[PDB]
């Protein structure tokens, strides 16, 4: 009984072991990826609110 | 089924109106009524016309003042013709690449390469065909410092080398992954992995040479000692010093009990021992 | 009787051994114990904090689609306005009934450990698809305003 | 006898390396963590900046249906 | 070093500027009326010496220019970026003197909530709570905080957030001594979170707090109490809650005090316990 | 093949191009500037790229633009990266300054810390290091992401220790110790820090790390079940008595039930030559 049990013990912890690698190489990539994003809004916000602006100053300007 | 039919029927009828409508400024409701009949012929799921006037309708975009439109275009029929004869499909995302690369984005292009390296992989049998692709893949994606992605590439690339026989790329590239994983405070546990990958191709080459580069491992990286694959090495060895085929059959027999051996590892291990 | 006393005194500095030996593993079987417990809790934030990223991930993606319709909406009206034992028993006593129920617990915690950990892992996939879609819609609103905003400054002269 | 005693050596032998598996794991785990909290709180501050982009298209969708209706 | 002495000097003359910009503002809105040209012009000077300011270290100052700005710029009936700049004053004063940020946070939450949004509202009025919190220990005000914030967060629909913020309001009303809000919220959360598929490994802990909750009250309604989530829940019953609570009720059945504080001595031995926990056990054991 | 001749020679065309527009005297000039750089890039011409980025950002400046000037310094100073260290040390340092100026003091955090690794990796200095890791500390403390701070505070206690007077890593340590014993995810990592800071202690004089040990205790009781506590004292006791047997003996125990960091090498290695 010894082998089978103890070899079913060491069979789950391997198990686990190699999930867990799996998806923190996931979670790392993903990181990059939201990295990205928010300074993609925030660039995309800043320039939007000025080109409106120059909208505005320029419509008012002629009227 | 009436499905198919009637899908068909409703498809055909709208690319052939918007046909007539072209034929009747005009470019604009020309290439929008086109994809509208793309778009029911791809819900009509005849990949191949679908795909055609797809691209026939990309083409009409190009002929229209813009290029986002037509570089997205040009990537849904590529998507299209994905289940279709492969050299059309290859011809469309190499245009969007090129398209894209000369915007400067260059991370979307590294995505379409490694796509188009997956289906040449896949469907047809040439590999050194792809490993072209994917090394342009990891050289940009290692321009932009996106690291994970360079790391994936060059893995990939290195097993179908190992495969083909060519083990000095693979030593090297499983060498410069594994020692710059190591370096790196994450993604540590995975650098014994690739180590023991590299002693067995570089043991393809010949046996006393793998005692010394398993000893170089082990001065380099001192963890390597206590991981089975190391024991397991090193056992193979001493027992191949001596001509017994019992020996290395229980030992991995052993090792296999707890996990299975993938196919690569398989093979690999097969070459060695029958010789 | 010095070669009688010599052994059996080498026979009790083996029994100080054994003593020892039992000792450590009784210590190891321990701390093994308070490991395995001390993990699950971890885990179980883990995934309580992945839930709650993921609603705000499906609102962020909700508002990059409003933002979509509603700018194209206003460029084009702009552009109309123009298991019985774990050990083996060499010699039974107390001290081995406290290694085997340990490591029995062990076992236990590690069964659940692995349903833990798979349920958490299915997750993060969806989330990466979720990432990627919501960038490509945030580029596509970026370059719709670029160029509108260049159709608008050509236009007059 | 000595041989036994020996075999008790032997047995107290891998409860030592079943340690090391289980410290493997612990640490994996703890590790885990934070990245999973940093990607949060990242997450929080980019829908905070979402929520500042969408009043304001639809601010400015409103004054422009201003102008044109009164203007027209 | 240079940086103290050279950014205060510098930021002091850009603030003397700025006010003598909007003393001649006025004469010059008289004589050409210029418009808001000056006004605007004047707003930047003011957001740009408090940055500076607040790069300085020294924040007292920043929170000065940021009020200044907010209130010039609100008197231009631009109430969203008076409320932007109040936010960032409140953040601003939040490290020397804990209480004008109270106000001005108040400010900005109501110019919000006239326009309805809700979400932005419940931040502020977390933050707020966390202010009075960490400072004070004025639990009163933070349980209406949170109890606002959740309140709006249920109206939005926005769930696994409410549920947190009740959380915390139980949590500190079990303190005061009231254990009826504490047993409620308790058992609701449990009851809904043991439906979910990610959050059904944490549903178990919540039943114990709520039984030692009720404990207090009297130990024959928490005999019953176990029984009543055992038979809705099985799983409870492997979990090592069940096992401490049933080996303290039996303790505690024959006043035999010993046995019940070598039970937790263990217990503790295991896990480490948690302040709150400890507390709760000695007021248990007080009987 | 075709790529290194014909980007190179059609770059220089462009170039040229874009001279010959501004010899005129303007934004076609940039744009030209900037597909220029995008084709060196592609040719593998990692130099001279960030030079055209720079003119097209200087150019841009000219005309009051500050966004996207602060962008191409930002993708000029990242090209210079990998060819010439030096240079791109100035463009990220320009680019945090008008970043600084505007007040994203994130993005001036995250480039301070680039800055800092490449000072690191591929120069030798120390000094420059622990100052961009603390600027971007304070940024990130005053912008009150607190995990960020952590980080950078241990890297720079880490390298003070390695080199600098002990004072510096004993507060760090203490601080971030403290700060993370009382929070309910982060306490069971609390005692490694701790244990740090006794171990610096120690290196000035044994009476100093039996007393700050006793601190320690007094106010976490948690320490006094770790292991490292036990190890601690066997420690002190041996080498209160000049027996470097006991060191030895006990050391190599301890690196037998788990493995050392390099770091706890280092410092029992010096602790031991120092025991006369």
């Amino acid at each position: 009984t010894r082998h089978s049990e103890i070899i079913k013990l060491e069979n789950s912890i391997r198990e686990l072991h190699d999930m867990f690698m799996d998806m923190a190489m996931l979670v790392e990539s993903q990181g990059e990826m939201i990295d990205r994003i928010e300074y993609n809004v925030e660039h995309a916000v800043d320039y939007v609110e000025r080109a409106v602006s120059d909208t505005k100053k320029a419509v008012k300007y002629q009227s | 089924g009436m499905d198919t039919s009637g899908k068909q029927a409703e498809a055909m009828a709208l690319l052939a109106e918007a046909e007539r409508k072209v034929k009747n400024s005009k470019i604009e409701e020309a290439c929008e009524i086109y994809a509208r009949a793309a778009n029911m012929f791809k819900m009509a799921k005849n990949w191949s016309a679908a795909g055609n006037a797809f691209c026939q309708a990309a083409q009409l975009h190009l002929q229209l003042q813009s290029k986002h439109d037509a570089a997205t275009c040009f990537v849904d029929a590529g998507n299209a013709f994905k289940k279709a004869d492969p050299q059309e499909a290859i011809n469309c995302l190499m245009r969007a690449i090129e398209i894209y690369t000369d915007m400067g984005r260059f991370t979307i292009a590294a995505k379409h390469h490694i796509s188009i390296a997956e289906i040449y992989e896949t469907e047809l049998v040439d590999v050194e065909k792809a490993i072209a692709h994917y090394e342009q893949s990891a050289d940009y994606y290692k321009g932009e410092e996106s690291n994970s992605s360079a790391n994936k590439c060059l893995l990939k690339v290195a097993g179908y080398a190992a495969q083909l026989e060519q083990y000095q790329k693979a030593i090297d590239i499983y060498e410069q992954v594994g020692t710059s994983a190591m370096d790196s405070p994450l993604l540590k546990y995975s650098a014994k992995d690739y180590f023991f990958k590299a002693a067995l191709c570089h043991f393809c080459i010949d046996m006393l040479n793998a005692k010394l580069a398993v000893q170089k491992y082990e001065e380099l990286f001192p963890a390597f000692s206590d991981s089975r694959e190391c024991k397991l090495m090193k056992k193979l060895l001493e027992a191949h010093e001596e001509q017994n085929v019992d020996s290395y059959t229980e030992s991995v027999k052993e090792y296999d009990s707890i996990s299975r051996l993938d196919q690569w590892l398989t093979t690999m291990l097969l070459r060695i021992k029958k010789t | 009787m010095a070669e009688d006393a010599d052994m059996r005194n080498e026979l009790e500095e083996m029994q100080r051994r054994a003593d020892q030996l039992a000792d450590e593993s009784l210590e190891s079987t321990r701390r093994m114990l308070q490991l395995v417990e001390e993990s699950k809790d971890a885990g179980i934030r883990t995934l309580v904090m992945l839930d709650e990223q993921g609603e705000q991930l499906e609102r962020i993606e909700e508002g990059m689609d409003q933002i979509n319709k509603d700018m194209k909406e206003a460029e084009k009206n702009l552009t109309d306005l123009g298991s019985g034992g774990f050990i083996r028993r060499v010699t039974n006593d107390a001290r081995e009934n406290e290694m085997d129920e340990n490591l029995e617990q062990v076992s236990g915690i590690i069964g659940n450990l692995r349903h833990m950990a798979l349920d958490m892992g299915n997750e993060i996939d969806t989330q990466n698809r979720q990432i990627d879609r919501i960038m490509e819609k945030a580029d596509s609103n970026k370059t719709r305003i670029d160029e509108a905003n260049q159709r608008a400054t050509k236009m007059l002269g």
